[PDB]
RNA sequence: CAGUUUGAUAUUGGUGUAUGUCUAACCUGGGUCCGUGAUCCGGAUCAGGGACAGUGUCUGAUGGGUAGUU
RNA sequence: AAACGUGUGCGCCGAUUGACUAAGGGUUCCUGGGUCAAGCUGAUCUGCCCAGGGUAAGUCGGGACCUAAGGCGAGGCCGACAGGCGUAGUCGAUGGACAACCGGUUGAUAUUCCGGUACCCGCGAUGGGGUGACGCAGGAAGGUAGUCCAGCCCGGGCGGUGGUUGUCCCGGGGUAAGGGUGUAGGCCGUGUGGUAGGCAAAUCCGUCACACGCUGAGACCUGAUGCCGAGAAGUGGAUGAUCCUAUGCUGUCGAGAAAAGCCUCUAGCGGCCCGUACCCUAAACCGACUCAGGUGGUCAGGUAGAGAAUACCGAGGCGUUCGGGUGAACUAUGGUUAAGGAACUCGGCAAAAUGCCCCCGUAACUUCGGGAGAAGGGGGGCCACUUCUGGUGAUCACUCUUGCAGUGUGAGCUGGGGGUGGCCGCAGAGACCAGCGAGAAGCGACUGUUUACUAAAAACACAGGUCCGUGCGAAGCCGUAAGGCGAUGUAUACGGACUGACGCCUGCCCGGUGCUGGAACGUUAAGGGGACCGGUUAGCUGAGAACUUAAGCGCCAGUAAACGGCUAAGGUAGCGAAAUUCCUUGUCGGGUAAGUUCCGACCUGCACGAAUGGCGUAACGACUUCUCGACUGUCUCA
RNA sequence: GAGGACCGAACCCACCAGGGUUGAAAACCUGGGGGAUGACCUGUGGUUAGGGGUGAAAGGCCAAUCAAACUCCGUGAU
């Protein structure tokens, strides 16, 4: 039937986007703790 | 009046609808309409705080003049009587002799073409607006201000009527539609006559859909729920709750007016 | 324990016979004006309420609404 | 070389196995080369590997224009900190405003390039006013796109086999945006004066007194001496839309965005950025797969048919993605079965049977709508003659207001209806498609919702009923607070609780618990008070009684459509072996040859009962139970 | 020419049966079946978050997981 992942780039940048991560201080820790861990793609 | 639907489908049987003989125009006055979107019973945090609301037909809000304080001595004519989805009583469009247009609640007996005037010199006829100090004792009024210039608060729905019982100094005794007797400052304004469309309460909606159009969503009984959801829930088979009736949040039945509330000293007799 | 609630006390004053009255603290989600293009906010100014209410500390009552467990 | 290419044939899809678009994918598109990895076999082929190439915009979609739900938010409010809310503003299309069509071309792009002809951008406000500006349903009319036919026009052909120079056969009978014109349809009073209102003004809007043209499908011309076309003709008629007139018209209640833009009033030679390939009912997206699943929107031909169903076909596409044989048992999907016809079984589960249009006819009961397509019965093909009747509209005249008119006239074309006779077959709704019907009981009034992935129900909901709370900064609810919803609502309104259409009704109990009201009096915390008794050598200091006080509780009344019960009162009305009855397969009657089930009664109610409603109820039900007719491989029995 | 009207495709759903059950599919296929102008279905954009949301109420749903989601941490819990 209908699976649980219908891709939509707009709605995936307004939910996990970098701009959204920088808005809440709880989200800027996620960004920083990914920079320290060394990941390449730092935010969706 | 009320028109009874011929029983022709299972849903329509036993229903009725307002006959709308009163209204003279079907469209509103463009300059006096404002946008209005349904809230769905959810406050600024997005959570439902009022249950059983939302999904109704789209509506637009008519700007009504509940104050009627700045047109003293200016006559007006009742141009039309119109339907209002926002409230039970009809609304009447006034053409003031100075050229301005406004809406008011439709008092009983107000008909198209009637002349009505505000201010202390207005005659005591349905539609006129006066300060309580100028209305004879024993008159029936509606749309009563609570504070000087505060706008109409009381007796605003269909068929509501308030009887002025006495005037004592700077206060006036009012018999509210609920039967409560209350003191009100004698400078508050009120309109003569009782609100019209008194047959509204006799309408039988007939089918579940007709309420849904009004925006009333289904109401679920507690005794059908589970104990986690409602205090009455649970039990095998049908139960009456197993406890003294309470709201879903555990509050018992009982009087909830704040006993220290300031307005008590304006209350002569409760309903 | 949250919540609801009682009293004392601080904010809290004048004046008369537990209870009146006054205005000045305090409250108006009352009117009008300005910042100002502005239903938020603040400052004016009239209109009221008024040492009451709200709030802090202390205190009795209720408290499966919630929480920890037998 | 079964699979790669070309040709022929055959079959399949065709409201899609065709042609596009958004989302998504991200080079899978084209050329050339390869066959090691991948392809559920194979490969010279590939959506695979390597190299190279390919996406052209003033007019298409979006940005530089507007705003909705909502987000962020200068100051700001609130909050121990973190942080929550929010004003001015600023973002945010799924909507509004805004200028291009036809044809050709490459291997890969085309409303983007090319050809032709077009179009838009380069005094007056941000303030006022008008407009923008709006639901749902329904029919009719006028048109067009498309389609069909033709004895007509143009181009071909004379039939491998009986006949085909003939109302015989095959193929084609087009052309857009823009401009000119202004029809059918729809809408609309003009002007003078005064003018408390539109934050200032207004000659504009509104209000008062007085006197008395706009838009618009389409037809025609131009665009077009062009382009297209089997380089000819490029006409006429019929039919006809889900498309246009139409944001129209009529009806109706549930009463149906904002801003920009445009108009008006006063105050005072250039034309930018992103997308443009390719897939898109799928072999390129979501499902781990080249997955029998899912995926919004547009295009929509012929014959039969009411139809976008269904059968065969068109435009166009596919037959590649393991094959070749062989009558084993057995399994699955289809098919037919003599005589019997539910005897199978928990149960008619499954299958069978009915099935279409027209006409006749239709019961109990009923809330008068219904039941009802009740049940049941008749006609159905083709040919000829005959009879009646729509639409269209040339020609013929006449009339005007002299036109894109009108009114008579009826050729040709084309629906529809009724009789008479005849012909063929086993069969005329001949294929595909296409209701089984009846009687009774239980529950729920009804349409609906529900346990995504074993329960669709008698469960939830519902319209209706009662009770309780709320006087507006309402009650209730989210939040520590601010602030919000309730509500731009106001006792005929809102919230909470139970019952659940409709009809007749809803009995007794306030002793318990809860709720409402009253508090004389008893008890009672903090606080006030500090009697009196101690330590030390009047002072300091420890413990500290009497007395003073509120809620609450004890107490007094009411309240059961409050939780509850039937001494506080002991079950009324109604029903009753029941969705309840153990004993129990109670007893009697009916149904059957035989009835632990079913229907009607009795009443010994283990253990019914009145809004956790009692008793009934027309209609309804993929609900449960019993019976009967039709029908059948369910069964004898395969 | 009204209707939470009737029959019936698209669309939504899932009552019955058979198949599938290391399936073509971690819920589908075939034939019947219900609604099919409304309390309807659907696209795009928003929004409600864990003792919390939402719920025509099944403890249902909240990313194949729900009588309290998932991830990291206390943590090498017991």
């Amino acid at each position: 039937s209908k699976r649980t992942f219908q891709p939509n780039n707009r709605r995936r940048a307004k939910t996990h986007g970098f701009r959204l991560r920088m808005r809440t201080r709880a989200g800027r820790a996620i960004l920083a703790t990914r920079r320290s861990k060394g990941r390449a793609r730092l935010s969706a | 009046g009320i028109r009874k639907y011929k029983p022709t489908t299972p849903g329509r049987r036993g229903s009725s609808v307002a006959d709308f003989v009163e209204i003279t125009r079907s469209t509103p006055e463009k300059s006096l309409v404002r946008p209005l979107h349904s809230k769905g019973g959810r406050n600024n945090t997005g959570r439902v705080t009022v249950r059983h609301q939302g999904g109704g037909h789209k509506r637009a809000y008519r700007v009504i003049d509940f104050r009627r304080h700045d047109k003293d001595g200016v006559p007006a004519k009742v141009a039309h009587i119109e339907y209002d989805p926002n409230r039970t009583a009809r609304i009447a469009l006034l053409h003031y002799a100075d050229g301005e247009k406004r809406y008011i609640i439709a008092p009983r007996g107000l008909s198209q073409g009637d002349r009505i005037e505000n201010g202390p010199g207005a005659d005591i006829k349905p539609g006129n607006n006066l300060a309580l100090r100028n209305i004879p004792v024993g008159t029936t009024i509606h749309a009563i201000e609570l504070r000087p210039g505060g706008g109409a608060k009381f007796a605003r729905s269909a068929g509501a009527s308030v009887q002025l019982l006495a005037k004592e100094g700077s206060m006036a005794h009012l018999r509210m539609p609920s039967g409560e007797i209350r003191l009100v400052d004698v400078r508050c304004r009120a309109t003569i006559g009782e609100v019209g469309n008194a047959e509204q309460s006799n309408i039988n909606w007939g089918k579940a859909g007709r309420k849904r159009w009004l925006g009333v969503r289904p109401t679920v009984r507690g005794v059908a729920m589970n104990p986690v959801d409602h205090p009455h829930g649970g039990g095998e088979g049908k139960t009456s709750g197993g406890r003294h009736p309470v709201s879903p949040w555990g509050q018992k039945e009982g009087r909830t007016r704040s006993p220290k509330k300031a307005s008590n000293k304006y209350i002569v007799r409760r309903r």
